[PDB]
RNA sequence: UUCAAAUGAGAACUUUGAAGACUGAAGUGGGGAAAGGUUCCACGUCAACAGCAGUUGGACGUGGGUUAGUCGAUCCUAAGA
């Protein structure tokens, strides 16, 4: 399968890079049937498309 | 298997079809016959009438056939919305007088009226279907019985439609006991002998779409050209047992039919008055194309019932048409209106508002079907006419590749893949090229009879009866060949009925 | 024949004298070498949780001992060679120093 | 977890029974086209036969192209028989 | 670009409809001598200017 | 297009190079009985003329592209 | 040649 | 198919103004058609009968 | 650069996930002018091309897509014609 629009669009959806957004690849042909925002957005509310937050940049040193 | 649960189900299903047939007969008598509705008025009103009915009584359950009135040349599929009645003139505007009746929703007289439909509970189904005809009325006499029997070759059809059904009948009741059959124990030859002997003493031949079958749950035979199935009994009689009878999958030696089982009848006999020789009696699809020819014998019309392939799925785009497919695929495998689905349709009051409100729902449901067609979900349940092509152009025809011709732009893949006659090697493709090829493109008037019957000891016939399908008496003629074996066989079958034990279910008050 | 051992595995001798940017490959490969000796099978499943154990300090820091669950186990596949395969797994203990190897039940 | 599982199990609806072993209904047309999408290499050729005809008849008479190592039908570089700049103490044209 | 004239547009129109393979009726007609477009176009090999 | 029309009560046409505004509202107006609030105009790569027409809430594209047959 | 003999058999049989 | 210019002839203005009027809407409405099925032979005939009777107005 | 799984006849190169690194705000980022012209996006999809490979692609086949009273041209004049 390729799930690439799906990365791009869930990416374009959250309003985060896709370096950030994740898949869970159990879910996959649920992903692969996504072929709009608002299945991805679907995704994204159930628990199949996450945030990942940020990664660290501490100042506690500074 | 036939558990209590199984065939009281059974019964409540038959009977509520039973009575929105008796409830059709009304209206139509109410209409014509006495001192006016139009066919796509009765349609919603019988199925209004069926849902208010099943209501009352009791998950899955709702309309297997959503009711279909043929007339005079069309084997199945007619049954239009209100939505398409204007579209149905200005389309057939420049046509002929032909199909009149059913342009225009006014049924005229000798004019040959095939209704059918069928209940559903649970997956157990019953379907029905009664071939009546219009004739006009007696005005001097006080009660006015309408005037005049039916003469022509719709008499034979309508003879020969209940002939073989009482036959057919007695034969699956004699499937009970091995005893009280002439030997002139029970098998597809013989249905197929005898049905082929009755349609060719009354001149009117089978029907392809015709078959006798059994039945599981929610695997009736509704769609039979569509969906497929690997475990199928039954009998058919399509163009290749026509070849095969002028020389001399559904296997037929392999089935002998057993006690504790459901099966469906569904007769179907094309008449020959004319024609004048012999030849092979085809369908063809009507499509909402005016401009693929110029003749106007052709009708001009679009399919109202659709069916869903649920296998398939794909995202719309369309608030609409996503919500349509929720109503769907809530609804079950059986076909459907865009009527059917909605929020006034059963018309527990019925005004003018209210279909009014139907219409602006049918406005919003064409577009939202509209993606679901264009994306392969649902797809319509063809109108089919019954035609006429002599042997003599087949025979003289040029197919510079036989058994190879799809048709490649058929989108339902199974009438695409026929193979109707493989011997002459000819396909649906260039046999629908030789029907368009010829001015003798004669279309044959048809009669259908269709029932719903179940074997335990005696056979319980959910559909029919005296009540239901009391035939318009008529005056036929080349009535049934006495002096054969088979004619022996049908007639001792038919007196020995009187005692083989037959219950049918009456139809609800 | 089927049959899961903890062992333990000197990468520093292993490794003696290879390139920065080829040490911790060659620790997977010298890994799948030292499962397919033991056990005697050529197709050998790491576990991702072993490559980060390797990969953890980068390519030019992996441990000098690590120690190892090799598990044999059968092949479920329609039909395939290698009837059997190797699965290694990742031991996660105080120190892979002062141990030497057992059967597990 | 068996309150959650008993709530877990189906009522197998009549859609599986029917569809679910099956498939294939309006099957892979060609060029992955809709039911209204204009595909213009298949338009006139109705019959499958044929279609396979054309096909092959494609196949037959791409080969001297590919043979050539065409990156398609529309590769038409031309090359000359000899470039003037490569045949030719101070200063000269190439390094 | 993207400020086209529209006499530019419609020349890059008039390519794109030009921009096809040859249909496949075309091989299947008597004394048929054309095989392949040889006047196709690919904005990577060819520039029209 | 399709989708247009439920969303904003829109019609979507393919008409003439030489036309405007003003011509596609008059003869959407005389042709399917409509008032009109706005049209919108593009040309397409392919060389023709792209109408978004926008009508006003008293009349319904429902009933328009039933009325056509689309 | 079997359609050669199926055809004439056929034209037998719609011939009477 | 179509019609007929010796037949046209004999007709008045208005009622050849009307016709072609009639012919514009059944062209059109063979357009909306011609989208979704490809080959569509009457459109011909029809679009030639427009031109049959514009010629004629014009003599 | 690596590990597993998925897809597939076939995976060093495709997809997802798990790791390790890099550009390090005068970027391997986000947008534009000239030029190009559909290369954008989707669905199918591997004969030729991508100096290995290929299930992938700016390739091949078929479609979709660019909405302005307020952004620009249009108007003004500059050197000049």
């Amino acid at each position: 399968a390729n799930l690439r629009t799906q990365k791009r669009l869930a990416a374009s959806v959250v309003g985060v890079g896709k370096r950030k957004v994740w898949l869970d690849p159990n879910e996959t042909s649920e992903i692969a049937q996504a072929n709009s925002r608002n299945a991805i957005r679907k995704l994204v509310k159930n628990g199949t498309i996450v945030k990942k937050a940020v990664t660290v940049h501490s100042k506690s040193r500074t | 298997i036939l558990q209590e649960s199984v065939l009281n189900k059974y019964r409540t299903a038959g009977q509520i079809a039973q009575t929105a047939l008796k409830y059709v007969t009304s209206l139509i008598n109410d209409s014509y016959h006495s001192k006016q509705l139009t066919v796509p008025e009765l349609c919603l009103l019988t199925d209004s009438f069926i849902l208010t009915r099943l209501e009352q009584y009791y998950n899955e359950r709702g309309i297997a056939i959503p009711t279909t009135i043929d007339i005079d040349q069309i084997s199945g599929g007619w049954c239009p919305e209100i939505d398409d009645t204007q579209n149905l003139l200005n389309w057939n505007k420049g046509k002929d007088s032909t199909f009149a009746s059913s342009v225009t929703g006014t049924l005229r007289p000798g004019d040959l009226v095939k209704i059918t439909l069928g209940v559903h509970i649970d997956g157990y189904t019953s379907e029905v279907s009664h071939t009546m005809v219009i004739y006009p009325v007696d005005e001097t006499k006080p009660i006015l019985q309408p005037t005049g029997p039916l003469l022509g070759g719709k008499a034979d059809a309508v003879a020969a439609a209940h002939i073989a059904m009482e036959t057919v009948v007695a034969l699956l009741a004699c499937a009970l006991t091995p005893e009280k059959l002439p030997a002139s124990g029970i098998t597809g030859q013989l249905i197929r002998t005898i049905v082929d002997t009755i349609a060719r003493s009354y001149n009117c031949g089978v029907v392809p779409g015709s078959r006798v079958r059994r039945i599981r749950r929610f695997l009736a035979g509704q769609n039979e050209g569509i969906v497929a199935e690997r475990e199928y009994k039954g009998v058919v009689w399509t163009e290749s047992h026509q070849e095969a009878d002028l020389l001399s999958a559904i296997p037929s030696d392999d089935f002998v039919v057993q006690s504790g089982e459901v099966y469906l009848i569904d007769l179907k006999m094309a008449s020959l008055e004319h024609c004048t020789k012999k030849g092979l009696v085809t369908l063809e699809t009507v499509d909402s194309y005016t401009g693929k020819s110029h003749k106007a014998g052709e009708l001009i019309a679009r399919p109202g019932a659709y069916v869903r392939d649920f296998a398939q799925t794909h995202i719309l785009k369309l608030k609409t048409s996503r919500q349509l497919l929720t109503k769907i695929d809530k609804q079950g495998v059986y076909p459907f209106k865009l009527s059917h689905l909605s929020s006034n349709f059963p018309f527990v009051h019925e005004n003018e508002e209210e279909l009014q409100s139907l219409k602006k729902d049918l406005k919003s449901f064409r577009l939202g079907m509209s993606e679901i067609s264009n994306n392969y979900l649902c797809v319509e349940s063809p109108i089919q006419i019954a035609r006429w092509v002599p042997w003599d152009h087949i025979l003289k025809a040029t197919n510079p590749n036989g058994n190879l011709s799809y048709d490649a732009t058929s989108t339902l893949t199974l009438p695409g893949h026929e193979l109707p006659l493989p011997k002459l090697g000819v396909s649906a493709i260039k046999l629908k090229s030789l029907m368009n090829s010829t001015k003798e493109s004669i279309s044959l008037p048809v009669a259908r009879e269709c029932n719903t019957i179940v074997l335990c000891p005696e056979l319980l016939r959910l559909t029919g009866g005296s009540k239901t399908c009391q035939p318009s008496w008529i005056h036929s003629q080349h009535e049934l060949n006495p002096q054969d074996s088979i004619v022996q066989g049908i007639f001792q079958l038919a007196t020995l009925a009187k005692d083989l034990l037959l219950k049918e279910t009456q139809p609800m008050k | 024949d089927v049959v899961t051992r903890e062992y333990t595995i000197n990468l520093h001798k292993r490794l003696h004298g290879v390139s920065f940017k080829k040490r911790a490959p060659r620790a997977v490969k010298e890994i799948k070498k030292f499962a397919k000796l033991h056990m005697g099978t050529d197709d050998v499943r790491l576990a991702p949780e072993l490559n980060q154990a390797i990969w953890k300090r980068g390519v030019k820091g992996v441990e000098y001992r690590l120690r190892l669950r090799i598990s044999r186990k059968r092949n479920e596949e329609e039909d395939a060679k290698n009837p059997l395969f190797s699965y290694v797994e990742p031991v996660l203990v105080a120190s892979a120093k002062g141990l030497q190897t057992v059967v597990v039940e | 977890q068996n309150r959650a599982a008993r709530k877990n199990r189906y009522v197998e609806r009549g859609s599986d029974v029917v569809f679910g072993d099956q498939d294939a209904l309006t099957a892979s047309t060609e060029n992955g086209v809709k039911l209204r999408q204009t595909d213009r290499l298949l338009d006139g050729v109705a019959d499958g036969s044929m279609r396979s005809k054309a096909d092959r008849m494609a196949k037959m008479e791409r080969r001297e192209r590919n043979r050539h190592a065409k990156q398609g039908e529309s590769d038409r570089h031309n090359a000359v028989s000899l470039s003037k700049h490569l045949f030719s103490v101070g200063k000269t044209d190439f390094r | 670009a993207a400020q086209k004239s529209f006499r530019i547009k419609q020349k890059m129109a008039k390519a794109k409809k030009q921009n096809r393979p040859l249909p496949q009726w075309i091989r299947l007609r008597t004394n048929n001598t054309i095989r392949y477009n040889a006047k196709r176009r690919n904005w990577r090999r060819t520039k029209m200017n | 297009a399709m989708k247009k029309v439920e969303d904003g009560n829109i019609l979507v046409f393919q008409v003439s190079m030489k036309a405007n505004k003003y011509q596609i509202k008059k003869a959407v107006k005389e042709l399917y009985e409509v008032d009109v609030l706005k049209v919108n105009t593009l040309v397409r790569p392919n060389g023709t003329k792209k109408a978004y027409v926008r009508l006003t809430a008293d009349y319904d594209a429902l009933d328009i592209a039933n009325r056509i047959g689309y | 040649s079997s359609l050669t003999l199926v055809k004439e058999a056929l034209w037998s049989v719609i011939d009477d | 198919a179509g019609v007929k210019a010796y037949e046209l002839r004999t007709k008045s203005k208005e009622q050849l103004a009307s016709q072609l009027v009639d012919l514009k809407k059944e062209l059109a409405e063979l357009k909306v058609q011609k989208l979704s099925r490809p080959s569509l032979p009457k459109i011909k005939t029809v679009r030639k009968s427009i031109a049959c009777v514009l010629t004629v107005i014009n003599e």
